[PDB]
RNA sequence: AGGCGAGCAG
DNA sequence: GCTGCCCGCCT
C-alpha cells in the first residue's frame, strides 16, 4: 500500500519513469530480485505495462479507502493513523 | 459342472455377478458371500471369547440362523499403531445378504472387553470373493451346482467357484465403434448422425459392416430420425451381444456421448450397451463417468486413444485417429473434416457418402490399431499379474493394479490389509540427447535394501520418523517378478518365430509394467506408508547423485534429472556414436549397482529444452518432431498458433532469419485478414458455472 | 488483492 | 471433484 500510494503521488507530481526506476532502486540499499519481481510492478504502475491504463493517484479520500495500516505500514492518512 | 471365462462383475442388490462366456455369453450370480471379518483380542482375550460376546449380537443385529465363526491365526505388519505382530483372530464370516440392515457396517473400532479392532468391516464383495478364490485375473473357472446372454445360472454359495490352471482363451466377440458427432446451438449437446459397427467375432476383414445414419438436418440402414436409430442400434447390440466393445476415445467423450443421448431420447432397452439388464436409468444420473462404467458392466471397454493405449504408443503426440494409424500401420489416411452444420448434407447426396464413407474408415482404423498394438492381450497380462478387474486395467487407473496385487500376494501368506532432482540447462544443444528411463529405480532398491511392511522397524505413531534399513515380502514378490523377465529374455535370445517373439515382448513389457508400478503401492493408495515411502526416496536420491557424478566423470553433462528419467547429452553429432556413449553408460551404471537396469529410451537429434517438464526436440526413431510441456499444447492456443510455433521449431543464423521471414509474412497475412478463422479458434474449460467467478 | 502451472497433507 | 500451505509467473 505505501509502495503504491508513493508511487502514483510521485508520478502526479510528475517523475519520469526512469527516473522513477532510478530512485526505487537506489533507496533498496540485489538487482536480482528487483529485476525479478519489483520493475515488473513499477511498470505497470506507470501504465506502461498490461491493459495500458496510466493508473490516475490515488486520492486521500481512495488512499483512506485502503484498509487501516499496521506495523511495517506507514500508508493512510496520518491525520487518522497516527496519535 | 459349469465352466466359463469370466470377463466383468457389477454389484447389485449386496450380490455379485460375474460377467462371463460359455462360445457364448454367460452370467452367475453369487450369493452368499461374507465379508471376512479378523477381531483382534485384547491382551490375554482368545477367539473364543470374542465369539461369546459378539456373536449372538451379530445374531440379533443381523437375524441371521447361524453364523461361521473360527479361529484363526494371522500376522500383521502394518502401519497402524499398537497392533501386536501375530496373535490369534476370530474369523467371522459375515454375509453380504442379511435379512436386515445390510447396508450398515460395523466400524473398524468397535472397542469391546473381547476385542479392540476389527478388519475387513468395509471389504468390497468382488475384492473379498477375489481374494478368498485367490483369482489373479480373467482365467477358467470350474463352477458347480436377469441378462442380455443366451446362458444364464446362478451359484448359491462362493467356494462353487474354483480357478483352472489352463492357459488357453477362447475366441472374443469384438465391436469396433467411430461415431460421427453434431452439436446443437440451442442446448449445447452432442447430437448422433452416424454410426459404424464392425464385429471381429472370433488388416483383418471384418465379419460384417453396418453403418446408421440419420437426417442431420431434415450394410447401411436410413432412418426417419435418431430415435429409431438408436432403438435399432440397441437390439441390433443385443442380437451381436459383443465381448469387447473397441475405438477411439470413447472412454471420456464418445460412450459419453452415447450414453448422453440415449437418456435425452428416453430409450428402454438402453441397458444393451452392457451385458446386464435394466429396466430405468439410476437415480443420480464425475459421477457420470462411475454411472456409464457400472451399466456398461459386462461390455468391455476398449479405448486406444486412452490412458493405458496412449501409454502403447509414445510416438504420438496428439493420439488423433489419422497419427495413430500412421504410427502403428504405417499407413497414409487423410482425415477428413465433416461438420454437419454445413447446409450441403441436407441435398447433396454425395458428402453424405463421404461421410459416411470416413466414419466406417475411421472404424476400420480404429479396429485395426487396436489389434496391432495389442493393448488386449498386455492387459490381460498385467490383470492375471494384478488379480484386479481387466476392466480396471482397461479402464487406466493408477490405484487398480497397485492394490490387488498387494491384496492376492499378503492374502496368501496369511497377512491381514488394513481396510480402505537436478535444475535443468534451459536452452538448444546442438549434440545428441539420449532419454535414458529410471523406472526400475525404486523396485531395485526395494529388493536391494530388502524394504517392506514386514523388515523396517517404523515407529508407527510418527509417521514423519524416518527409519533405518534392516527377505521381505515385497522384495520377494519384485524378485520373483524380475526373474520371471529375466527368463523372458532368455527366451527371446533363442526363438525363431515372430509370433511367440512378440507374444513374449508383450510379456516382458507387462512384468516390466508391473514391477515398476510397485512404489505406486506405498508412496502415492491403500499401503501408504510415509517412512517407506522416504526412505526410498532418500536411497534414490544417493543413487542419483553418484548417476551424476559417474556421468560428470565419463565427460558429460547433465541437461535434466529427476527419479523417473535421466537427460544426458552425449557431446556427439553421429546417432552411433550417441549410442555407443548411452550403452557405456549405462553398463557403467549398471556396474555401480547391480539390481539397477536401465536402458535407453529416446534420442534427440535436436533439443529445445525450456523447463523441467517443458521442452521440445527432434526425435530419432528417421527424425520426427515431439514437444511436450510448450505452449502449443494448451487449449488457449489456436492451430495458427501451434503450427507458427512447430515451424519455428522446425527451423531452430540463416534458422533465425527464416524465422523472420517467416513472423513477416504471416503478420502480412494476418493484418490482410488472409487466414482461415477456425485457425484462430480459442478453447477454454470451466469447472464452475459461467456466473462463478470472482475474475 | 486475483488468475493460469505444480508439489504437499486432509 | 473440493480445501489449506509452500514457490514460480502475469493483471
Ligand atoms: S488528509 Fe492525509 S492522506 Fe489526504 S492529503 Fe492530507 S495527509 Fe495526505
Amino acid at each position: 500500500y505505501g509502495r503504491q500510494q508513493l508511487s502514483l503521488f510521485l508520478k502526479g507530481i510528475g517523475l519520469s519513469a526512469d527516473e522513477a526506476l532510478k530512485f526505487w532502486s537506489e533507496a533498496f540499499t540485489t538487482m536480482e530480485k528487483f529485476n525479478k519481481e519489483y520493475r515488473y510492478s513499477f511498470r505497470h504502475n506507470y501504465g506502461l505495462e498490461g491493459n495500458r491504463i496510466n493508473y490516475k493517484p490515488w486520492d486521500c479520500h481512495t488512499i483512506l479507502s485502503k484498509p487501516r495500516p499496521g506495523r511495517g505500514d506507514y500508508h493512510g492518512c496520518p491525520f487518522r493513523d497516527w496519535s | 459342472t459349469f465352466q466359463m471365462f469370466w470377463l466383468d462383475y457389477c454389484e447389485v442388490n449386496n450380490t455379485l455377478i460375474l460377467f462371463g462366456k460359455v462360445c457364448v455369453s454367460a452370467m452367475v450370480q453369487i450369493n452368499g458371500l461374507c465379508r471376512e471379518l479378523f477381531f483382534l483380542p485384547r491382551e490375554g482375550k482368545t477367539p473364543t471369547d470374542i465369539h461369546e460376546e459378539i456373536i449372538p449380537l451379530l445374531m440379533d443385529k443381523y437375524g441371521l440362523d447361524n453364523i461361521r465363526a473360527k479361529p484363526q491365526k494371522m500376522k500383521y505388519s502394518f502401519e497402524l499403531p499398537d497392533i501386536p505382530s501375530e496373535s490369534d483372530y476370530l474369523k467371522v464370516l459375515l454375509p453380504y445378504q442379511t435379512p436386515k440392515s445390510s447396508r450398515d457396517t460395523i466400524p473398524s473400532d468397535l472397542s469391546s472387553d473381547t476385542f479392540y479392532h476389527v478388519f475387513g468391516g468395509n471389504s468390497n464383495i468382488f475384492e473379498s470373493f477375489v481374494i478368498q478364490n485367490r483369482i489373479m485375473g480373467p482365467c477358467w473357472l470350474d463352477i458347480k451346482g436377469a441378462s442380455h446372454c443366451a446362458v444364464e445360472v446362478s451359484v448359491d454359495k462362493p467356494q462353487n467357484i474354483t480357478p483352472t490352471t489352463t492357459k488357453t482363451m477362447p475366441n472374443l466377440r469384438c465391436l469396433s465403434l467411430s461415431i460421427q458427432t453434431l452439436m446443437n446451438p440451442k442446448e449445447n449437446k452432442q447430437e448422433i448422425v452416424s454410426i459404424t459397427l464392425s464385429a471381429y467375432r472370433n488388416n483383418i476383414k471384418p465379419d460384417d459392416l453396418c453403418t446408421l445414419v440419420r437426417p442431420p438436418q431434415s450394410r447401411v440402414r436410413l432412418f426417419n430420425n435418431e430415435k429409431a436409430m438408436l432403438s435399432c442400434f440397441c437390439a441390433m447390440l443385443k442380437v451381436e451381444d459383443p465381448d469387447v466393445i473397441i475405438g477411439h476415445r470413447l472412454q471420456n467423450v464418445y460412450l459419453d456421448v452415447l450414453a448422453h443421448r440415449m437418456h435425452d431420447l428416453n430409450i428402454p432397452t438402453f441397458s444393451s450397451i452392457g451385458r446386464r439388464l435394466r429396466r430405468t436409468w439410476p437415480e443420480k444420473f464425475n459421477m457420470n463417468h462411475f454411472f456409464i462404467s457400472d451399466i456398461c458392466s459386462g461390455r468391455l471397454i476398449c479405448d486406444i486413444a486412452n490412458e493405458m493405449g496412449q501409454s502403447l504408443t509414445p510416438k504420438c503426440q496428439s493420439w488423433d485417429l489419422s497419427e495413430m494409424y500412421q504410427v502403428t500401420c504405417e499407413k497414409e489416411h487423410k482425415p477428413l473434416d465433416i461438420d454437419y452444420q454445413n447446409p450441403q448434407y441436407q441435398n447433396d447426396v454425395n458428402s453424405m457418402t463421404m461421410a459416411l464413407q470416413e466414419n466406417i474408415t475411421n472404424c476400420m482404423i480404429s479396429a485395426e490399431v487396436s489389434y496391432r498394438i495389442q493393448l488386449l492381450t498386455l492387459t490381460k497380462q498385467l490383470t492375471n499379474l494384478a488379480g484386479n478387474a481387466w476392466a480396471q486395467t482397461l479402464g487406466g487407473t493408477r490405484a487398480g493394479r497397485n492394490e490387488y496385487i498387494l491384496l492376492h500376494e499378503f492374502s496368501r501368506n496369511g497377512f491381514i490389509v488394513p481396510d480402505k532432482v537436478f535444475e535443468p540447462e534451459k536452452g538448444l544443444h546442438k549434440n545428441y540427447v539420449l532419454v535414458m528411463d529410471f523406472n526400475s529405480l525404486y523396485p531395485s532398491i526395494i529388493q536391494e535394501f530388502n524394504i517392506c511392511f514386514t523388515t523396517v522397524d517404523r515407529n508407527k505413531e510418527d509417521i514423519d520418523e524416518l527409519p533405518s534399513v534392516p527377505q521381505g515380502v515385497l522384495p520377494r514378490l519384485l524378485a520373483n517378478l524380475v526373474d520371471r523377465r529375466r527368463e523372458v529374455k532368455k527366451v527371446m535370445k533363442t526363438e525363431t518365430d515372430p509370433h511367440k517373439r512378440v507374444q513374449c515382448d508383450i510379456r516382458q513389457q507387462a512384468l516390466k509394467l508391473t514391477a515398476n508400478s510397485m512404489y505406486g503401492c506405498l508412496g502415492y493408495s491403500r499401503f501408504y506408508a510415509k517412512p517407506l515411502a522416504m526412505l526410498v526416496t532418500n536411497k534414490g536420491r544417493e543413487i542419483l547423485m553418484n548417476t551424476r557424478q559417474l556421468a560428470e566423470s565419463m565427460n558429460l553433462l547433465v541437461v535434466y534429472g529427476d527419479t523417473d528419467s535421466v537427460m544426458i547429452d552425449t557431446g556427439c553429432d553421429n546417432y552411433a556414436d550417441a549410442i555407443k556413449i548411452g550403452l557405456g553408460f549405462k553398463r557403467l551404471v549398471n556396474e555401480r549397482y547391480r539390481l539397477l537396469e536401465i536402458d535407453i529410451d529416446n534420442v534427440f537429434k535436436k533439443l529445445l529444452l525450456h523447463a523441467k517438464k517443458k521442452y521440445a526436440a527432434l526425435t530419432v526413431n528417421t527424425t520426427v518432431l515431439e514437444v511436450k510441456g510448450l505452449d502449443m499444447k494448451r487449449r488457449e492456443f489456436c492451430p495458427l498458433s501451434r503450427d507458427v510455433s512447430i515451424h519455428v521449431l522446425n527451423t531452430i543464423e540463416e534458422a533465425l532469419q527464416e524465422v523472420y521471414d517467416y513472423l513477416e509474412d504471416i503478420r502480412i497475412k494476418v493484418e490482410t485478414n488472409n487466414i482461415r478463422i477456425d485457425k484462430y479458434k480459442i478453447n477454454m474449460k470451466l469447472s464452475k458455472d459461467p456466473k462463478a467467478y470472482p475474475g
